[PDB]
């Protein structure tokens, strides 16, 4: 009905994909994503005419934005392809040859915090912009993310992924999330597609994305009400402890600070804010359940 | 001069802005919405009629209060005929008070209001509160005389003994007793009594309401709260709710007595253990760590980049840098990323892509 | 259901529903304050006048003298249509209206026999006002200031007015009677349910009042969720050879699946398909499928069921042992409920031949896991206490 | 005529009475409603006791109808003898005694309603002879009153009670009053130095 | 109607034809575009897959509640020919037409394309300078033409003679003017996008014999390339069709490279306010607009006495309402045309104006009329006054030996819906000229 902006979020970093290829058969199995990513690109500029595309990637220094590409030419791709589809398939090429060297350039500096909170939190803002600037046109998110690389700590990931989600859902803009690796479920990630009647994927193989993308990832704004998704985890909207790490179904979240806490903390006194507890207050909850004498 | 008198103005607005620091906000609330339906609100300064736009103000205002206060409660009361009517029951459930304030909205206002009668109603109908919760009374007032049965006096010292707080709406003008009942429940504080300008201030006032009051330090309470996190579950057949004893295709399980309920956030009818989902604990998360300001940048200096940060837009070149930088990962902005990422967003896109 | 039949203490059954109680109460156990009546009547020949319950009310808490002459003439004399039709056409309503009285007017006899009695009630309302007032506020003491002050009399201007015999007019009186009724109304405020220093200084010369809002500082660490390495120079390695394949050349057509994979990832995500289709479907109450007269019956054996089970958890996890004889006899009720559940599905079994059995045990599945459930606690607690 | 009845509903009526210990007790009454927030109306005489001490600061005086210029009975023996030896002795004009005699206790009941910056109030003079008195009233009364309030009707009249009521309900800025209204300690030194 | 109307077209065309006519991705990227939502999704899913679905696999896919879309997609998609439905193994089996399928992936996956969207020269020229000027001034020109004021230069033979064929703008030479039918004021009615399909449409219907796959071919093709470049110069039968097309102001040639116009990228896709009027009661329309086009349009049935730059100001007339009455314009036209190109003011008055009737009677909602009804009566009035004398060419009957006879020959009349009047006491009876020769035939038997 009305044209929708397609806002893919790819997270290739060299220590996640390295990781990938080691454990896999797929050498060099980022091309084969790249590759299929611009096929169904052009397939979202092939359902309409009307339609924009937009492309960040969350690289281990930073973020860059792939398309549009910035104001401030390699032939990678036959030039008698349609003009509309290789003006935008040959600058994301062109861009992702500028992004590998600007990074094997800085492969020596050291990483260890993953920057797709802040791809996702750009491409919200870049949302915003387009939507605002032009007006009565749709917005959508495509996370395309390797989960074979294992995350150091995904717990300051949860307040901005979270925020995002809550933003996303004032504006109506689904979310979509794809998983390449072995963990087969992203408890923060699936919550950003449970929450906004987005839609995640998860695929072991890198060979033959474009089908998963093209049948599942492809339900554009337009038609999500009329079209069931096709995601089949399940989550339990749960928050891990803040002292010990593990699911908790009842405990005590600390009043001021709102911090879970599944046990009473050592000393009566709150572990990260500092809050002093009330001796009398806490025994209550200290209290064993009541049985006959 | 046209163009820097906007500029200026955008900088004049910033100004209340730069201060801002982490005070400590009651995140649990239990709020008492009363609302004024006398003679006085017959007038036509507010079109079509006082009371129709106050009434449609309160179902925006119910609206945005549970949208970022979803573990919070609200009750109504309404003055009419010199008494204190209530119309709805404190309760965790949107719609509830949405579908009382549409039935009010039919009905003609008539007669006195009596602030002592609805404050007095209020007191009670907070009295089974939590002490972790903030008790909160917002009222709506349009008249400049009150006629009561017995001493305001006495009630307002009452109101400060409960660690009640109210806030005030007049329509008019000053009312000593509502400004005496704004300072002395709020510990001598004067800026809780607010009165409105025009129709557009109406609709600031009720939007800032909003967001959780400030605690006092030496109102310090310290104590942890037992809640539980259902896990949803799909069932084949209708079952029976445990709350309105209906059939429903499905509901989420309480992990304390395996109770089904229907709808989140509410306290299981069974173990009465408050049932919330993590989603409604992470909106109120921006009011325990609000995003530093950003700080326009001098024209003096070299800007980084021609493009946004975040939306990649061009800064127009133009007298005033339209470009703000982040302290904490010093990172330009325009100005439409900063109110986007300030009232949507509450994460700064630039500090988050900082790697560590 | 509850108290009659299952039997649950009445007390119990209100300890949980207090703010309705309250909230009942509250409504008619609140009145309005008080105000001028007299005045808000108008006589509007014929004349009518519309009064009203509220009314007669208000007027007697206004002017006892009023409820004086009301209660000793009602029943003995004549009835109420007359007693106050007999009022307002007296003197004594113009009176207490606060109106001068005219001479001309006939009133009433059986009315104007207690205007003497009125003029003793001022007398005794004038004593129950006056009181010792503050001298910041006390003109009794302005004119006594000097007492010997000796000067021409004020002209006849700022003196009460008089008529040619001399005798006062008797407008003065009524804004007394006035003065005297918006006193007993503030005084009526004030039932049984260092101030003039503070008064006198400037406010606004005082040091501007500063928040004492607390400020709260969080740390933000935690464990993470619990239930090949590759070096550098491996990652160097990647790089190298992404970096030759991409320059080198990028085929987009090696994308088409060999058809030996791609059937394989349709079957699988119509699978999920199927599974969500289902649910989607069945994702006011819905249509049930027993009968009218049978839902009811379920509806109300679920809502007793329940109220036990919110009540057992009430006391069970109240922390206090001295409720422990309720919880047995709550205990041997749920037993009672479960068997009454049992007696249930058997009578709809026999009666509807299994048809309506299978559909009305999962009516009340959940219930019934819940009420198992907590019995099940309830004994595995019992029994590790004793022994 | 039945005006009062209509005031009886919006505040309650204290009267002033000869009787000095019956008008105590109506100020008390009067500020006792104030303060509660019922709301009532005193109506005094210009040249009576409640005008010579008793002060009417915030609440309790937010809006002063003077009722007509008060002016003495000009048919007194004991006036007339006064007027007459002014005019020879001083060479004062009769008028122009007793309109200083007047003007002097309406302006006295009109700065009985502030007491400091923070005050506000409406001072209404309902007489077609106030128009010509402006240049008679104090200094800090006259620069207050606009040239458009000379003559005013008493629906415009109300209409502009109304909109000041409400401005000045607003909270007032800080910086508008920091040095220029209200000076702190370093204000005050900075005043004495540039004037030194 | 746009998609629908383009659709129904090549509905019409024989299966063997559709199939041909696939075999460019270009033209099929267009075709692509013009299905439903539901129907496009479907198509890409299975074009990357070598494999066959069935239909219960893709019922499943759609909701319960969008159940009603999949008949509509599904029916539009199957009218096209695009999906071949084959049943074998006792199930209705779906495939995709191969050639249809090749010439998508193709097109997607960036393989050969056989220079189906042409060549660029890397000489471009000034757009707005002067592709926008000579399609405008040549779509103005012939909309001069259209609405029937005088024009110095008169569009070329090929034009005129398609303006003619077709329905639009009736000529006589006996009156040797042209004026506009009630389809043309359809036409004049219709957004730049529709307007142009209208004459495209014509044109592909009426040219004879030159294939039809190939006008296709390269109106497909058009729309694919874009305004402001150079392509080098191809089908035979598209060199002729090229230079006709630059009459309509689609394509812009230098005299060896064409240039498509802004015209020419609205044929793929779609994409205060100008013609925006105020009409009183007095009957006078004042026209905040500054184009020659509308006032064209306007002074059709107005007595327009004066313009302004920024706006054109008349009066409605009788002489003027009937000119326009006698040139076939109806009044639900014009009112359209006033209600679409209706002021703010008339809008906002209208809004408050419903508002206040609402507000008075909110039990009825009546209808938003933006101009005052009695311009709408007096309009409609005038109507009847055209249509006050109705006349019948035909026959009477009369002098019946037998009432049988009189009622047998009425009644047959009525039968055939020839009857236009009758009376049984006098056995007379009248019948339109049309059915005069069924009826005395019918009279020997
Ligand atoms: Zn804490
Ligand atoms: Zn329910
Ligand atoms: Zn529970
Ligand atoms: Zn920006
Ligand atoms: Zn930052």
């Amino acid at each position: 009905e009305s044209p929708s902006l397609l806002t893919v979020i790819i997270e290739i970093a060299p220590k996640l994909w390295t990781t990938f290829d080691e454990e896999g058969n797929e050498k060099g199995s980022i091309i084969k994503v790249l590759e299929a990513l611009i096929v169904f690109l052009n397939a979202h500029l092939a359902f309409n005419s009307a339609n924009k595309v937009a492309v960040i990637a969350a690289y281990s220094q930073g973020i860059k934005y792939l398309y549009p590409e910035s104001t401030s030419d390699l032939k990678i791709i036959n030039s008698d392809m349609y003009r509309r589809f290789r003006n935008v398939d040959e600058t994301l090429v062109e861009e992702i040859y500028k992004l590998f060297e600007l990074e094997k350039k800085q492969i020596e500096q050291n990483s260890q915090r993953s920057t797709l909170a802040g791809a996702m939190s750009a491409g919200l803002t870049y949302v915003n912009r387009i939507s605002k600037e032009s007006v009565s046109l749709k917005s959508r998110l495509l996370v395309l993310t390797c989960g074979s690389g294992s995350s150091k700590d995904e717990i300051f990931q949860y307040i901005p992924i979270m925020n995002c989600i809550f933003s996303a859902t004032k504006m109506k803009c689904p979310i979509d999330v794809v998983k390449i690796g072995g963990s087969k479920e992203s408890t923060f990630l699936q919550q950003t597609t449970d929450a906004t009647n987005g839609v995640y994927l998860h695929v072991e193989s890198t060979e033959g994305l474009i089908q998963y993308l093209a049948t599942a990832m492809f339900i554009d704004p337009s038609l999500r009400p009329i079209i069931v998704k096709p995601n089949h985890g399940s989550v339990d909207f749960r928050t891990s402890c803040y002292l010990t790490g593990r699911v908790v179904a009842v405990g005590f979240i600390c009043s001021v600070c709102l911090c879970v806490l599944s046990i009473i903390p050592p000393g009566n006194k709150c572990p990260a804010c500092d809050s002093q507890f009330d001796e009398h207050v806490i025994a209550k909850l200290k209290r064993k359940p009541v049985v006959p004498r | 001069a046209s163009l820097v008198a906007s500029i200026v103005e955008a900088r004049k607005k910033r100004t209340a802005k730069k201060n801002i620091t982490p005070y400590q906000r009651g995140i649990i609330r239990s709020l008492i919405l009363t609302l004024d339906c006398s003679e006085a609100m017959l007038e036509k300064d507010l079109r079509p009629n006082r009371h129709a736009m106050i009434i449609q103000y309160a179902i925006d205002f119910v609206h945005e209060f549970f949208d970022q206060n979803p573990i919070s409660q609200m009750g109504i009361i309404i003055m009419r005929n010199g008494l204190a009517q209530l119309v709805s029951q404190v309760s965790g459930n949107p719609q509830d008070h949405i579908d009382a304030l549409k039935s009010i909205r039919k009905q003609e206002p008539k007669g006195n209001p009596s602030l002592q009668n609805a404050l007095e109603m209020a007191r009670g109908l907070l009295l089974p509160v939590p002490a972790h919760c903030t008790r909160e009374v917002l009222i709506v007032f349009g008249s400049l005389s009150t006629t009561d049965p017995g001493d305001i006096h006495q009630t307002i010292d009452s109101l400060v003994s409960e660690k009640i707080r109210v806030k005030v709406l007049g329509l008019s003008a000053q009312v000593a007793i509502c400004k005496e009942l704004c300072k002395a429940t709020n510990y001598g504080d004067e800026s809780f009594y607010k009165i409105l300008l025009d129709e557009t201030h109406l609709k600031e006032l009720f939007n800032e309401a909003v967001t959780p009051l400030p605690v006092n330090k030496i109102n310090k309470g310290f104590t942890l709260v037992k809640m539980g996190f259902p896990t949803r579950i799909f069932e084949d057949t209708p079952t029976f709710c445990s709350c309105h004893s209906k059939l429903v295709y499905g509901g989420y399980f309480c992990p304390n007595c395996h109770s089904k309920v229907c709808s989140l956030p509410t306290v299981c009818p069974c173990c009465d253990l408050m049932l919330i989902l993590s989603t409604h604990l992470a909106r109120s998360y921006h009011h325990l760590m609000p995003l530093k300001t950003f700080a326009e940048v001098p024209t003096t200096e070299k800007f980084r980049s021609e493009d946004c940060f975040s939306c990649q837009s061009r800064f127009p070149i133009l007298l005033t840098s339209s470009r703000y930088r982040c302290e904490d990962c010093k990172q330009e902005f325009c100005v439409d990323c900063d109110v986007f990422i300030h009232e949507i967003l509450h994460n700064c896109p630039g500090c988050e892509s900082k790697p560590v | 259901e509850t108290v009659i039949n299952a039997g649950l203490p009445p007390s119990e059954f209100w300890s949980t529903r207090i703010p309705l109680l309250r909230a009942f109460a509250l409504s008619t156990s609140q009145k309005v304050g008080p105000y001028n009546v007299l005045s808000t009547i108008k006589p509007v020949n014929k004349v009518n006048v519309n009064l009203s319950r509220e009314k007669i009310l208000n007027i007697f808490e206004n002017y006892p003298i009023v409820k004086k002459a009301y209660t000793d003439n009602v029943p003995k004399n004549f009835k109420e249509p007359e007693f106050w039709a007999r009022f307002f056409s007296s003197k004594l309503f113009r009176k207490l209206r606060g109106e001068k009285i005219m001479q001309n007017d006939r009133g009433d006899v059986i009315i104007d026999r207690y205007l003497t009695l009125d003029q003793e009630f001022d007398r005794k309302d004038d004593d129950m006002l006056l009181h010792p007032v503050k001298k910041i506020i006390d003109l009794d003491g302005n004119i006594q200031d000097d007492p010997v002050v000796r000067g021409n009399r004020p002209d006849f201007t700022m003196q009460p007015g008089v008529d040619i015999n001399g005798n006062s007019d008797g407008t003065v009186d009524i804004l007394k009677g006035m003065n005297r009724l918006s006193e007993k109304m503030i005084m009526a405020l004030k039932n049984e349910y260092n101030d003039e220093r503070n008064e006198l200084k400037i406010d606004d010369l005082n040091e501007s009042y500063k928040t004492n809002y607390a400020i709260i500082h969080l740390k933000r660490n935690a464990h993470e969720k619990t239930t090949l390495k590759v070096s550098n120079q491996q990652m160097l390695q990647q790089l190298s050879l992404v970096m030759d394949n991409l320059i080198n050349k990028l085929d987009l057509n090696q994308v088409v699946p060999n058809n030996e994979v791609s059937n394989k990832i349709n079957k699988r995500v119509i699978t999920a398909i199927k599974i969500n289709a289902k649910q989607a479907k069945h994702n006011l109450e819905v249509k049930s499928t027993l009968p009218i007269d049978l839902l009811e019956s379920c509806r109300m054996l679920h809502t007793t069921c329940c109220e036990f089970l919110k009540h057992f958890y009430i006391h069970f996890q109240s922390g206090e042992q001295k409720q422990a004889s309720t919880v047995k006899k709550l205990y041997n009720h749920l037993k009672d409920c479960i068997e009454k559940l049992n007696e249930l599905f058997q009578d709809v079994l026999n009666g509807d031949g299994e048809s309506m059995s299978n559909t009305c045990t999962a009516y009340l599945k959940p219930v019934l896991n819940s009420i198992t459930l907590a019995t099940h606690k309830y004994d595995e607690y019992f029994n590790e206490y004793n022994n | 005529m039945g005006i009062l009845d209509e005031v009886w509903k919006h505040k309650l009526i204290l009267v002033e009475t000869p009787d000095a210990q019956e008008t105590s007790l109506a100020l008390e009454t009067y500020r006792k409603a104030c303060s509660n927030g019922r709301g009532a109306i005193l109506l005094s005489v210009a040249r009576g006791k409640v005008s010579e001490g008793i002060d009417f600061d915030h609440q309790y005086g937010r809006t002063v109808l003077m009722i007509g210029i008060p002016f003495q009975y000009t048919e007194s023996r004991i006036l007339k003898a006064r007027l007459e030896f002014m005019r020879e002795n001083y060479r004062i004009r009769e008028n122009d005694f007793l309109s200083f005699d007047a003007m002097r206790h309406a302006a006295q009941c009109l700065g009985r309603v502030l007491r400091g910056k923070d005050d506000y109030g409406v001072m209404v003079l309902a007489d077609r002879r106030f128009s010509r008195k402006r240049s008679q009233l104090p200094k800090w009364i006259a620069q207050g009153l606009s040239d458009a309030d000379l003559n005013l009707s008493t629906d415009m009249a109300i209409s502009n009670t109304k909109q000041f009521l409400r401005t000045m309900a607003q909270p007032t800025d800080p910086k508008d009053q920091e040095g220029v209204s209200v000076w702190s300690y370093e204000d005050l030194i900075k005043h004495q130095n540039s004037r030194k | 109607s746009l998609k629908h109307s383009v659709t129904q077209y090549l509905e019409e065309i024989p299966q063997q034809v559709q199939n041909r006519l696939y075999t460019s991705p270009a033209t099929c990227l267009a075709i692509y575009r013009i299905l439903p939502p539901l129907a496009k999704f479907f198509i890409m899913a299975m074009v990357f897959n070598e494999n066959e679905v069935p239909l219960l696999d893709l019922d499943k896919w759609v909701n319960s509640n969008g159940k009603l879309q999949f008949q509509n997609a599904i029916k539009s998609m199957k009218s096209l020919h695009l999906l071949i439905p084959n049943k074998s193994s006792g199930t209705l089996m779906i495939n995709l037409n191969p050639t249809f399928k090749i010439s998508l992936r193709n097109a997607l996956t960036g393989g050969e394309v056989q220079n189906s969207f042409g060549v660029v020269v890397e000489e471009n020229v000034v757009s707005l300078d002067l592709l926008d000027e000579y399609s405008a001034n040549k779509w103005e020109t012939i909309l001069h033409f259209m609405v029937g004021t005088p024009l110095a230069k008169i569009p070329s033979e090929k034009v005129l003679n398609l303006l003619k064929h077709s329905k639009l703008m009736e000529e006589v030479n006996s009156t040797g003017e042209f004026k506009i039918t009630n389809e043309g004021f359809q036409f004049l009615l219709q957004e730049i996008n529709s307007q142009l399909w209208t004459l495209l449409l014509q044109y592909l219907k009426m040219i004879e014999t030159m294939d039809l796959v190939d006008v296709l071919h390269f109106i497909f093709m058009l729309g694919a390339l874009e305004v402001g470049k150079a392509y080098k110069i191809l089908s035979e039968t598209q060199r002729i069709m090229l230079q006709d097309m630059r009459d309509y102001g689609l394509v812009f040639q230098k005299h060896s490279i064409f240039y498509p116009t802004k015209l020419a990228l609205m044929l793929t896709s779609d994409t205060i306010p100008d013609g925006s009027l105020i009409v009183e009661t007095n009957f006078k329309i004042y026209s905040y607009s500054n184009s020659p086009l509308q006032i064209a349009v306007l002074s059709l049935f107005v007595h327009l006495k004066a313009r302004f730059v920024n706006m054109v100001l008349g009066q409605i007339t009788r002489e003027s309402i009937r000119r326009a009455l006698t040139n076939g314009i109806t009044a639900d036209q014009i009112i359209a045309y006033l209600e679409t190109h209706a002021h703010p003011q008339m809008r906002r008055l209208a809004e408050e104006k419903l508002e206040k009737k609402l507000e008075l009677d909110p039990n009825c909602k009546e209808p938003l009329q933006v101009l005052p009804p009695t311009v709408v009566d007096q309009i409609r009035l005038w109507q009847l006054e055209l249509d006050r004398v109705i006349t019948y060419e035909g026959s009477l009957y009369s002098d019946f030996e037998t009432s049988q006879e009189y009622n047998l020959l009425s009644k047959y009349a009525q039968d055939i819906g020839v009857l236009l009047w009758k009376d049984d006491k006098k056995k007379k009876f009248f019948i339109s000229k049309e059915g005069n020769s069924q009826v005395l035939d019918f009279a020997k038997r």
